[PDB]
């Protein structure tokens, strides 16, 4: 397969830079344009700058030259961008993508979610949510997991290690006044449960938080 | 800049309907547009390349055309997978330009919630709080209106409600409601319900948990 | 030995259009942007375009967009421009120039001379110029070659086939109202003429025209 | 567009000097400028590269500098093959552009001209014209006036110039004046005079022939 993989979701103080890292593989780096757009939440696509593999070339949007500087490694096949003297309304996620005139933006990495904030990070407090002595009675039984109070985004959460897939609900995270607040749901036969073992799995990359929250019927 | 005008903003359709997407260029971008479909929590997925060439991979469905100034992307035989965003991009001028996107929603039957209501964790309680979660699942249309009734009164203060994305599978909506509450205003009371409210059902769902019941 | 090669001199008639060549070798031919330029005699070079050959992409001088016209033969390692529209303004020379990150404009071709006229290809009359009896007298003679009344340009002048490189020189063709006349002079030693034979070879393409004329002492 | 001047658009110098030429830009070209040295009938020669960068095979006389807006080619030890018009030319902006050129020229030593008439080719009175040719070979300066005379008087009508191009070796030009008559008004007189002119020789260097003689 040919990809393009980017660095983690990063907090960075208003005023500091980052250096972001796009890793590429399965296909020719040397005759890759490589480009960086920046996407806010639920708005469009904002190209910033590209760097032609071959020559260290590059191409800039006026309204990001001084802000913003590509590197290339040829060595190890990654493309580098050093954004500087960030501001909160440089939280966004960025995008690094891969164009040849043959075909187009084809390759995309995942995106990696830049927080610039004077705030600390904050991991979360994982409540495991079991029904009570009362529900389920079914041929299915919903079970979920509160991911609370934790700062900045994003966080993951997985079920089963991505063992169960199916069924499952994330919903999106809810900013109250500075932290935010997410949960997940997941739907299992009632075969599953609670005979077998159900964890939600949540990752914080910004506090190198992990952690596995089994669900178990509440007896209390 | 050449600036990319989209229209219309958002569509509705029925599955196996066919759909055109209109992307305008300020100016001559000549065959050098490009479509892309968004999936929340993805990165965006190119459809078309130059106009109208078609990719390896991608479902024949889709297919565009134009030039100069007037595009269109043609879906024929619309699918539930095609939720999302469709971007044009501009690679004929610098700087290369996006359009503002269009959301394209799909139609389906009624559906009610499968509701599910969940009392604090203990783990929660022993550090002071309490958060009372209920998920509203798989519903259509996406109006729906969640109450919280404490030992029969309805309490507005404390919800936090969040929605995700229609379904790629089934096209249905899914919402969780939490209220979140200190364990002592918890401890005072003994009956917690989440009711749904919206014109499918003959009147409201309801779920409801006691406190004093373990 | 690296090397860009165009195509012949051309007369064409206004309102015209020609094709211009560029055969190129020595180099890669993928990675060569190859660029055309017009220059006017006694002026600075006029950039018109380049075409990537890797991906037959090209960019235009805005002022000879709808004029020009580049496309390359990647099977043959040829590019061509062609241009239309021709007045007479578009009469220049023009040439074709590899450009690449690496070496700027390192590699030129001889230059394509393109003449806009409605007026006819006319021969030209060669007459040979013996001194007379009453100069020479030395250990060097000057012989020469009129060259008159010939379109278009140019013409070409050698000596004894070209045996005869020292001591020569062609001066530039003046242009009297519609026609051109261009002189040469050849100096050899005494030891050479008259005793062997000393013969001027004038080539004028336009017309297919190829004449030898010996210089021999002007008995009369 | 990005505008190139040049300066000084003339200079003449004597070979072992050192001489520097300008090149500034309207606006910044990054370290995009190169020079070119042209000689007449040839194409274009790559002297500098990127600003300063050498190019291989060219004499290391030759060495560029600058970024932005101020460039400048220095030659330390001028040579006499280094005559030629020097370009400098930006690629840093669309479109390419170039500078109007600086003609550098070497001084040398006065030298007067090897002088040669020629009376006009039996042929060519055969076809009622006639052409007498004069040939001012190897001589310096450039500066060197041609003068015919026709039985003593002077004639201006009808005379066609032409100048070589700086001798390579040497810094010496040739030039050719062809006067062209009539059969007629040729067979009507019988001295025919051509005399160079230039502060060189103590005064004029003439050659003559009288076409009653054969
Ligand atoms: O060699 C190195 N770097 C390097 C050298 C030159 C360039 C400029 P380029 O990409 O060739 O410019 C292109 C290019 C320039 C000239 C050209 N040509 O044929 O004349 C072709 C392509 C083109 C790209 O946008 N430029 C323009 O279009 C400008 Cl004029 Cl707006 C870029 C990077 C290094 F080793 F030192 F790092
Ligand atoms: O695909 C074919 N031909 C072909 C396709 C695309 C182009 C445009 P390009 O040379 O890639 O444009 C460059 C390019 C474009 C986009 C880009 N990127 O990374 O986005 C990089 C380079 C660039 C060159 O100047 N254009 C611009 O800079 C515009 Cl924006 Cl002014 C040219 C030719 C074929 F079917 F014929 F084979």
């Amino acid at each position: 397969q040919v990809k393009l993989l980017e660095s983690g979701a990063v907090l960075v103080k208003p005023g500091a830079s980052v250096k972001l890292s796009c890793k590429t593989s399965g296909f020719t780096f040397s005759s890759s344009y490589i480009n960086w757009l920046k996407q806010k939440p639920g708005q469009s696509l904002e190209w910033i700058a590209w760097i032609y593999a071959g020559s260290g070339g590059t191409v800039y949007n006026q309204h990001f030259t001084d802000k913003a500087r590509l590197t290339v490694d040829t060595s190890s096949s990654t493309a580098y961008m050093q954004f500087s003297s960030l501001t909160t309304e440089d939280s966004a996620i960025y995008y690094c993508a891969r164009y040849r005139y043959d075909e187009g933006f084809a390759y995309w990495g995942q995106g990696t979610l830049v927080t610039v904030s004077a705030a600390k990070t904050t991991p979360p407090s994982v409540y495991p949510l079991a029904p009570g002595s009362a529900a389920q009675t079914n041929s299915m039984v919903t079970l979920g997991c509160l991911v609370k109070g934790y700062f900045p985004e994003p966080v993951t959460v997985t079920w089963n290690s991505g063992s169960l897939s199916s069924g499952v609900h994330t919903f999106p995270a809810v900013l109250q006044s500075d932290l935010y607040t997410l949960s997940s749901s997941v739907t299992v036969p009632s075969s599953t449960w609670p005979s077998e073992t159900v964890t939600c799995n949540v990752a914080h990359p910004a506090s190198s938080t992990k952690v596995d929250k089994k669900i178990v019927p509440r007896d209390c | 800049e050449l600036v990319m005008t989209q229209t219309p903003a958002t569509l509705s359709v029925t599955p196996g309907d066919s759909v055109s997407l209109s992307c305008r260029a300020s100016q001559s971008v000549s065959n050098k547009l490009h479509w892309y479909q968004q999936k929340s929590h993805e990165s965006p997925r190119l459809l078309i390349k130059f106009a109208s060439q078609s990719i390896p991979g991608i479902p024949s469905r889709f297919s565009g055309s134009g030039s100069g100034s007037d595009f269109t992307l043609s879906i024929n035989s619309v699918e539930t997978e095609d939720f999302g965003i469709y971007f044009c991009h501009q690679t004929h001028g610098r700087p290369l330009t996006f359009g503002a996107g269009t959301k394209l929603e799909l139609k389906r039957a009624d559906a009610a919630p499968t509701v599910s209501i969940f009392p604090p964790s203990s783990e929660q309680l022993t550090s002071g709080g309490a958060s009372v979660v209920c998920f509203l699942n798989n519903f259509y249309p996406k109006d729906i209106n969640v109450k919280w009734k404490i030992d029969g009164s309805e309490r507005q203060n404390g919800v936090l409600n969040s929605w995700t994305d229609q379904d790629s599978k089934d096209s249905t909506y899914s919402m969780s409601s939490t209220l979140t509450l200190t364990k002592d205003e918890y401890e005072r009371h003994n009956s917690y319900t989440c009711e749904a409210t919206h014109k499918t059902s003959t009147s409201p769902i309801v779920k409801s948990f006691n406190r004093n019941e373990c």
